[PDB]
RNA sequence: AACUAAUCCUAGCCCUAGCCCUACACAAAUAUAAUUAUACUAUUAUAUAAAUCAAAACAUUUAUCCACUAAAAGUAUUGGAGAAAGAAAUUCGUAAGGAGCUAUAGAACUAGUACCGCAAGGGAAAGAUGAAAGACUAAUUAAAAGUAAGAACAAGCAAAG
């Protein structure tokens, strides 16, 4: 919809809903479009505060809204606010990071702890990487748990899933003929009956 | 700064291509085309008798001429009389 | 030498470039060079808009 | 009158001067004596003769028809042995 | 007597009078549903 | 054939232009009906020996009525075209 | 009165207006108002037997997905019918007219399943 | 906003684009070639300059055709260009009495014409005109012939025209059966109005009628890929052992 | 097949299966695939009313633009 | 020492310039009482635009409505020769922006929706926190009429000296 902020929260969210009813109206806010070959940021790379409460201080980055051009880092920029108030019990007090945009903040050098510009460039394999602007360097995609949260390795079978191999097993067969075809010649079904001619139209 | 070039007119002769529906039809006569030849000459490519008129348009000329544009013989024949009708 | 005339480096409408007129003459102005190419609607409106100017400059007004 | 005119833009003469009024270049107008040719039988003989002279124009009619004219029919025209060659100029008029 | 309850619903009188089957009958009627298409209205007939 | 003339003259056009007309350029005067004019005679000669009206190979002038109805369609007699009086001319000639 | 911009169903109307629901017909109204269903006209489930079967409504996390690859009428033809013309063609034993022989067929008449105009749902 | 065209070339892109454009070229430029009808209604000026009697100086003239309404029953009928004469006359003929609507029609009448080149009768409503055109012409298979598109006035009688060029194009020996001799008068009769057959064939037919003969003669079925893939395949397979 | 209705508009018309041919179904011959003269006027304003919407559309991005390069 | 309220900026829009088009939207359904899977009864625009209005009425008539720029020219002509209308011949020509609008404005439009009419059809109103609401939704203002805080006290266009 032409007026719909993106938040902190998930969308989808009961706090996503609150927000953003169907009748809001607020003022758009205005974002650089960034390119998707241009966006250099991922979740899980080390990256330091050029400016701010904390600035000089480098975080990892946990999450990414690019609809915002937004990008939070763990424990920096953060502030304080009660969690889990009620009416009996005041809550606990926690402290809750706050978006940072991109130009306020740079990725890392995976060996030394510097902000290095880097550029995207393509590898003899041919996949992409990103190269820092200076002492040119491969900075390797930095690995990060899923958002389901589901752990492949980990992941033991179970009743209604199917094995790794049973999956892998190909038994597809080319032939010419439908599906409708396959199964009566499989399951035996015998039709010598055929249906007269349809004038379409 | 630095400004643009000067606004310059087109040199040379100037032919438009008959296809095009949108260009004007006054710029496709045979008039325009007389034009071309006096702005630039030789290099306006104009066949040069194509200029004078051809003998279908010199008898077109010729015909009105005299059904419009007597002798000089005849309007003093004719002059002679009226005041001969008059005197 | 007088190569261009100034008023060749106007940009703006094509009936309006180098000229300018009262409205009733802006109004039948934009039709004689567009009038071929415009909108039903937008047509139909000039049509309307030069017929009040007519009567507007040619009967009305304090002085005769 | 025709103040603005659709296909021009412009003001339009009025023929029903052009057709009784003749304009010198001075400013002055002339016209014939109305009845000039309307029941001779009963005019008096200096009553025709008053009749048929040319007259001049007021102030007011001389502004009115210039109101009625376009300035085409206000300028000099160079006719070879007009007969009001003469006439088109003021001459040892102080006022 | 009291008037204002001229509206006395049928829909069988409704249909026939206003439907879709009897506005394209005649092009008189046909020119009425190609209007309603041009303003853009969520309904164009019964 | 009707014949009309209009009432009203129609401003002339140019030579790339089409005379733009309006709703007083449809008011026609009759010029003439063509229909009540004084008919011709049709020629055409005899391809078989017609009725009273000559033998064949003989050229004769019909009054326009009786030679479309019969003479010219029933085959008694066809066209006097150049080409259809040269081949009978031939047979003239020869005899 | 009448509400234009709710749909028009059966439910509305008088008795005599009456509409279906998208249910597809099974049989055919005969005279005297009888109706007489036709069994071939009634839809039968083909459902097969499942005792065996290895495979389970999801899949292992672990088990790694392939590259998408839509299927193009050239690929399944390389596949199934270019070997067979392929061996055929260095044996000699190829000609025009005897193309069904792969398995083309000339029409699709005649065949319980057409593959246009389709004679088959889903 | 601004049509990029004005509105009356439209038609004339609508020919330049799509099937439409596809169809043949000489049929193309019969539909824009829209020569004036010859007068009939209206007597055209002799000369180009008059000398009007006023002011006695040299004034151009032209002709100014008049609208004639051709109601669509003409063209199942052979009016030699005549039509409807809609318009107002003035009462007593002085124009400061009023204005009153009149319509002028043409007296038709209907007769039995032979064809040669078809060889068949036909009963078609007919003007006096016609017959007096038919009779200029020498034959009524001339005066179709001869008559152009436009002066014609009629799509019947243009269908007659197309069909009596067909029958000179191509010889048909369906004219006059079994006598040779009478067959080859006719043709050799009218043997100037020869056109080459394709170019018959797109005569006196109308936009929608020609895209349905283009449309029908393009019609095919799409090629099964098996085929195109065989070919290929067979194509490869050969130059390699080549 | 594509055709026309009598709304003046293309539209794709997707075939049923019938047990007669077209010629003799009169149910067939109800429904009419072709328009008449006075839908041309109207016709005319669609595209016009397109137009209208699409110039406003591109004129609106242009404006984006400009607060883009003036907040960059 | 405050209630009612007020403040606000971008949603879109406007006029040009450039540009013919090739935005014709899975599957299913719809001309039957549209959106109902199959046979019945089959399917097809229009003869001349009028009038208002002007002529201080009205009756002939009345620019636009109903074929390139500039010049010839408001000229020749036309006209109850009144109001008014109005040529041509012939010359001349290579053709993305805003001293626009900013929520009673700009389009009617957040929408041809709600609502109103049997139908054709007519037709709205409004929104406003911050970098972050995964920081308990901000601010900002003796500020409109209206009230309250605080009813009134012989005598009068309510004020002026
Ligand atoms: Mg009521
Ligand atoms: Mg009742
Ligand atoms: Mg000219
Ligand atoms: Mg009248
Ligand atoms: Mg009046
Ligand atoms: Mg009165
Ligand atoms: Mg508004
Ligand atoms: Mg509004
Ligand atoms: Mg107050
Ligand atoms: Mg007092």
């Amino acid at each position: 919809s032409p007026f719909y902020r993106y938040g902190m929260s998930r969308p989808g969210s009961i706090a996503d809903k609150r927000k953003n009813p169907p009748w809001s109206r607020r003022r758009p806010v205005v974002v650089e479009p960034i390119s998707d070959e241009d966006w250099h940021l991922f979740c899980g790379d080390m990256v330091e505060i050029l400016e701010g409460k904390d600035a000089g201080k480098q975080g990892k980055v946990v999450q990414v809204v690019r609809q915002r051009n937004w990008v939070v880092l763990e424990g920096l920029n953060t502030h304080y606010r009660y969690i889990g108030r009620t009416k009996d019990h005041r809550g606990t007090m926690i402290a809750s990071e706050a978006p940072l945009l991109h130009h306020q903040v740079k990725l890392v050098d995976p060996v030394d702890r510097k902000p290095t510009e880097i550029q995207w460039r393509f590898t003899e394999a041919g996949e992409r990487v990103r190269v820092s602007t200076r002492s040119g360097r491969i900075i390797p995609k930095p690995e990060f748990p899923r958002a389901d949260g589901i752990v492949p390795e980990t992941w033991t079978d179970g009743p209604k899933d199917t094995s790794v191999e049973d999956a892998l097993e190909r038994t597809y067969v080319p032939r010419l003929k439908t599906l409708e075809e396959d199964v009566m010649e499989a399951m035996g079904i015998q039709e010598t009956r055929r249906f007269k001619k349809v004038y379409w139209y | 700064y630095r400004a643009p070039p000067p606004p310059r007119r087109r040199p040379g002769p100037h032919s438009p291509d008959p296809e095009n529906l949108l260009t004007p039809r006054w710029q496709l006569t045979p008039r325009y085309v007389a034009k071309q030849f006096g702005r630039h000459g030789a290099i306006s490519g104009v066949p040069p008798a194509s200029l004078w008129p051809t003998p279908e348009q010199l008898r077109e000329l010729e015909a009105e001429e005299q059904e419009w544009y007597p002798s000089l013989a005849t309007m003093q024949e004719s002059l002679r009389l009226q005041q001969q009708a008059l005197e | 030498n007088f190569e261009k005339h100034p008023k060749e480096l106007i940009k703006g409408p094509v009936w309006l470039r180098g000229w300018r007129g009262n409205e009733l003459q802006r109004c039948v102005r934009k039709k004689k060079f567009v009038g071929n190419r415009m909108f039903i609607e937008d047509l139909h409106n000039l049509n309307k808009r030069i017929s009040y100017l007519y009567k507007h400059f040619n009967r009305h007004g304090k002085y005769r | 009158l025709t103040y603005c005119s659709t296909r021009k833009g412009k003001r339009k003469t009025v023929k029903s001067v052009v057709h009784r009024f003749l304009r010198l270049h001075s400013g002055l107008w002339l016209r014939r004596k109305a009845g000039y040719k309307k029941k001779l039988w009963k005019k008096s003989t200096a009553r025709k003769k008053r009749l048929r002279e040319f007259v001049f124009c007021s102030k007011t009619q001389s502004k009115l028809l210039d109101k009625m004219t376009t300035s085409f029919w206000k300028r000099r025209n160079w006719y070879a042995g007009d007969p009001y060659q003469m006439y088109h100029d003021r001459t040892n008029l102080r006022v | 007597r009291a008037r204002g309850n001229e509206y006395q619903p049928s829909n069988i009188k409704r249909k026939h009078k206003h439907g879709w089957v009897r506005r394209l009958s005649t092009p008189a009627g046909v020119q009425v549903i190609l209007r309603r298409m041009l303003k853009g209205r969520k309904s164009l007939s019964h | 054939t009707v014949i009309v003339e209009r009432w009203w003259k129609v401003p002339l056009a140019g030579e790339g232009r089409k005379p733009h007309l309006h709703r007083r350029h449809r008011v026609y005067k009759l010029v003439e009906d063509t229909k009540h004019r004084p008919k011709d005679n049709l020629e055409l000669i005899l391809t078989q020996s017609v009725d009273e009206i000559g033998v064949r190979g003989d050229l004769v002038s019909v009054k326009k009525s009786v030679g479309r109805n019969k003479l010219l369609s029933q085959g008694l007699a066809v066209y006097a075209s150049p080409e259809n009086r040269k081949l009978f001319e031939e047979e003239k000639s020869l005899r | 009165g009448a509400d234009r911009m709710s749909k028009w169903t059966s439910k509305r109307g008088p008795r005599t207006f009456t509409k279906s629901r998208g249910a597809k017909k099974t049989g055919i109204y005969t005279s005297d108002r009888k109706f007489v269903q036709i069994k071939e006209m009634v839809p039968e489930f083909v459902v097969p037997d499942l005792t065996g079967f290895k495979l389970k409504p999801y899949v292992n996390y672990r088990a790694p997905a392939g590259i998408d690859t839509p299927l193009t009428a050239k690929a399944l033809f390389q596949e199934t019918v270019a070997p067979a013309i392929e061996k055929d063609f260095k044996e000699g034993t190829f000609d025009a007219n005897n193309l069904e022989k792969y398995g083309f067929e000339p029409t699709q008449e005649g065949k319980l399943f057409q593959l246009y105009p389709k004679n088959f749902p889903r | 906003p601004l049509h990029r065209y004005p509105v009356h070339l439209w038609q004339k892109l609508r020919l330049r684009q799509g099937i439409c454009a596809r169809l043949p070229a000489h049929f193309l430029r019969s539909l824009e070639e829209e020569r004036t009808p010859t007068p009939v209604h209206y007597k055209p000026h002799g000369t180009k300059f008059k000398i009007n009697p006023k002011n006695g100086q040299r004034e151009r003239v032209e002709d100014v055709p008049i609208p004639v309404h051709y109601p669509p029953e003409s063209q199942q009928g052979l009016w030699g260009g005549e039509g409807l004469i809609l318009g107002y006359r003035y009462a007593n003929n002085d124009k400061l009495s009023k204005r009153v609507k009149k319509v002028w029609k043409p007296q038709l009448f209907t007769r039995e014409l032979y064809s040669e080149i078809l060889d068949k009768k036909f009963t078609v409503t007919v003007t006096m005109r016609t017959l007096d055109l038919i009779d200029e012409a020498y034959g009524f298979d001339f005066y179709i012939l001869k008559t152009p598109k436009e002066d014609l006035g009629s799509k019947f009688g243009m269908d007659l025209k197309r069909g009596m060029l067909l029958r000179l194009a191509r010889q048909d020996p369906h004219l006059h059966p079994e006598n040779p001799e009478r067959r080859a008068a006719i043709y050799d009769k009218y043997r100037s109005f020869v056109i080459p057959e394709a170019e018959a064939e797109w005569v006196g037919l109308t936009l929608e009628e020609a895209l349905e003969k283009q449309r029908l003669l393009e019609e095919k079925d799409p090629v099964p890929l098996f085929k195109v893939y065989v070919e290929e395949l067979v194509q490869r397979l050969q130059e390699q052992v080549l | 097949a594509w055709r026309r209705d009598i709304f003046g508009r293309i539209v794709w018309h997707k075939f049923k299966q019938w047990p007669i041919p077209w010629y003799l179904n009169k149910r067939y011959n109800r429904r009419r695939f072709f328009a008449m003269p006075y839908v041309d006027r109207f016709i005319r304003l669609r595209i016009e009313k397109h137009a209208r919407i699409e110039a406003r559309k591109r004129s609106l991005q242009k404006k984006k633009e400009k607060i883009l390069h003036a907040k960059f």
